[PDB]
């Protein structure tokens, strides 16, 4: 799936996210629910205001998901099971949706870390991003 | 949807601020980098076989200039992206023979080179109008595959 | 795309042939045979735990109805799809809280269950007038997820 | 992935498609051309009229391929490794297209043998179209 080049891309570009998890997890849900505003459907609860408690705790946990899942690149399956039942079997979240989000979340990196992401780093993050979001569909079938 | 006048004021502004021969250079590069197999509808620019040759391919460079170029006619034809990409809808069908799926592919690699050349412009609100104008261009684009 | 003449005949002249009440009730039981999970936005019609129950529940036998009604005036509003759906679209997002991109899903299923009670007249060119159909009423219900 | 129900529910409704592989092929390829012209892409060479000599003997050559994966329901992806190339790699098709096919080889069914369809048979024949469709797209990425 991912070869030793794209794994040592994807934590060159992470560490870069490293003291942000907060501020750029809490960027790519705004990003996410301002651009495909059909993504609202899942956080009926949530304020939706711009940093928004709600968001800036959510936006911390998915970016420390994420993480994780780069610390673990070489066995992503093993690393995110417990998401892939929450999100594949409670929340029961469509597929396309994982797309929009990792979409956004490249566009964060792009803004903050513009050189940083080379053509051959969005290459190798587009693809984690692609396996991840692959882990947390597995089950949703 | 038409744009409303918040849309179209971001789009418009923007675009204005764009370096359309960088800018479309670099997408189309980048479209080459991130999905690699597409380089079958381009071998007859030559040189491709990995990420440096891309970068100094010339044809790749110019072909890039002119896609941004036609993408950016949709910001004067907002009411009319449809009817304004209907002649190259079908060449894409008929003499290309590209898949319709691949026109989301390069507006969502267009808005991360938007992105990152324009860190501070690009905010949630405008980001939203030109993920809505990517849309349009894209189905624009796929609407004479008959 | 506007129906051609051609288009509209297919639709307007099987759509007469057509009972709504039993065709309904068979796609809604279809698409909680085939996506078991759907099941989470019809819990309080009730029994639903198996094959069985779902083709027997009553409340499941009605809304089908219902449902396959709506998509029935789509035929008489053919130049109008987007418009006609809009409150019903906007009652989607903001009530029921269902994935737009299920409206395809349940689409394709109201096909099938067409093709298997009209035979004959389900004809390549037929089918190809219903789809077209099922994709702009699916778009129509998508359109208001503001 | 498929269950033993899903197994002989799909063995069951495809004995009605034997004797008639080159007929029913040929119409959801027919099905798929008209209803999803896109798809006339990967087509350039055919003629595509009623009942065109190369519709007839490629639909033969898919519901061939379908037959196969049928009796070979139990390891799929070593019965379809040769399609999975030449789709994947050398045709480069894209995911979307496979569940348009497997959607005008549901209508065909429903057309021919609308009874031996029923609910239940319907969920485990879109459940094995998925996983063939699936083992065809495992290394387009
Ligand atoms: C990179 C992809 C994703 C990752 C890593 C991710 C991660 C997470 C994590 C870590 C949680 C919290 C789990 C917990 O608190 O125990 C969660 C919850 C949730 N996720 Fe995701 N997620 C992803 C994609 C998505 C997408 C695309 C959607 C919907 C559009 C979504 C909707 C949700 C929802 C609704 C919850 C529950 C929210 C709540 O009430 O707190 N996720 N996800
Ligand atoms: C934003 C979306 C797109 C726009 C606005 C666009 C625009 C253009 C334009 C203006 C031309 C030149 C037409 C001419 O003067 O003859 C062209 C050619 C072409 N496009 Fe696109 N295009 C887009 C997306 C794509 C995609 C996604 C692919 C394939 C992955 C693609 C493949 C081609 C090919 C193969 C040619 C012919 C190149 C040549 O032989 O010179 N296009 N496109
Ligand atoms: C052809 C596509 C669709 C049409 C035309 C349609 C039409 C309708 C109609 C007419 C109502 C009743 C509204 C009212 O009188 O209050 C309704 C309710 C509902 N629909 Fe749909 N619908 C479609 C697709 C779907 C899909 C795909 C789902 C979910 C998978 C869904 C879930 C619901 C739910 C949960 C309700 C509320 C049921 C209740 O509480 O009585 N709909 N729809
Ligand atoms: C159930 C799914 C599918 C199966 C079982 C299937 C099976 C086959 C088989 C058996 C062949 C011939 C291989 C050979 O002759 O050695 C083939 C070729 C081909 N398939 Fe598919 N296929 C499927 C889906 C698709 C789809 C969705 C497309 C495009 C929309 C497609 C496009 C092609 C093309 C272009 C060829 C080469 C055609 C030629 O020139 O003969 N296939 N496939």
């Amino acid at each position: 799936v991912l070869s030793m080049e794209d794994k040592s891309n994807v934590k060159a570009i992470w560490g870069k996210a490293s003291g942000h998890l907060e501020e750029y997890g809490a960027e790519a849900l705004e990003r996410m629910f301002c651009a495909y505003p059909q993504t609202k459907i899942y956080f009926p609860h949530f304020d939706m205001s711009h940093n928004s408690a709600q968001i800036r705790a959510h936006g911390k946990k998915v970016f420390s998901a994420l993480h994780e899942a780069v610390n673990h690149i070489d066995d992503l399956p093993g690393a995110l099971c417990r998401l892939s039942e929450l999100h594949a079997h409670s929340l029961r979240v469509d597929p396309v949706n994982f797309k929009f989000l990792a979409h956004c979340v490249l566009v964060v990196f792009a803004i903050h870390h513009p050189s940083a992401l080379s053509p051959e780093i969005h290459a190798s993050l587009d693809k984690f991003l692609c396996a991840v979001s692959a882990v947390l569909t597995s089950k949703y079938r | 949807a038409s744009f409303d006048a918040h849309e179209r004021k971001f789009i418009v502004d923007l675009w204005a601020k764009v370096d359309v021969a960088q800018c479309g250079a670099d997408a189309l590069s980048r479209m080459l980098i991130v999905y690699p197999w597409k380089r079958r509808y381009f071998e007859h620019f030559g040189k491709m076989c990995n990420a440096h040759d891309i970068l100094h391919n010339s044809k790749v460079q110019e072909h890039g200039k002119k896609v941004l170029a036609s993408f950016g006619e949709a910001v004067k034809h907002l009411d009319n992206i449809k009817g304004h990409f209907a002649n190259l809808s079908k060449l894409h069908c008929e003499k290309f023979h590209v898949d319709p799926e691949n026109f989301k592919l390069l507006g969502d690699i267009i808005i991360i080179v938007l992105a990152a050349h324009h860190p501070e412009d690009f905010s949630v609100e405008c980001h939203a109008a030109f993920q809505k104008l990517v849309r349009q261009v894209a189905a624009a684009l796929a609407a004479e595959y008959h």
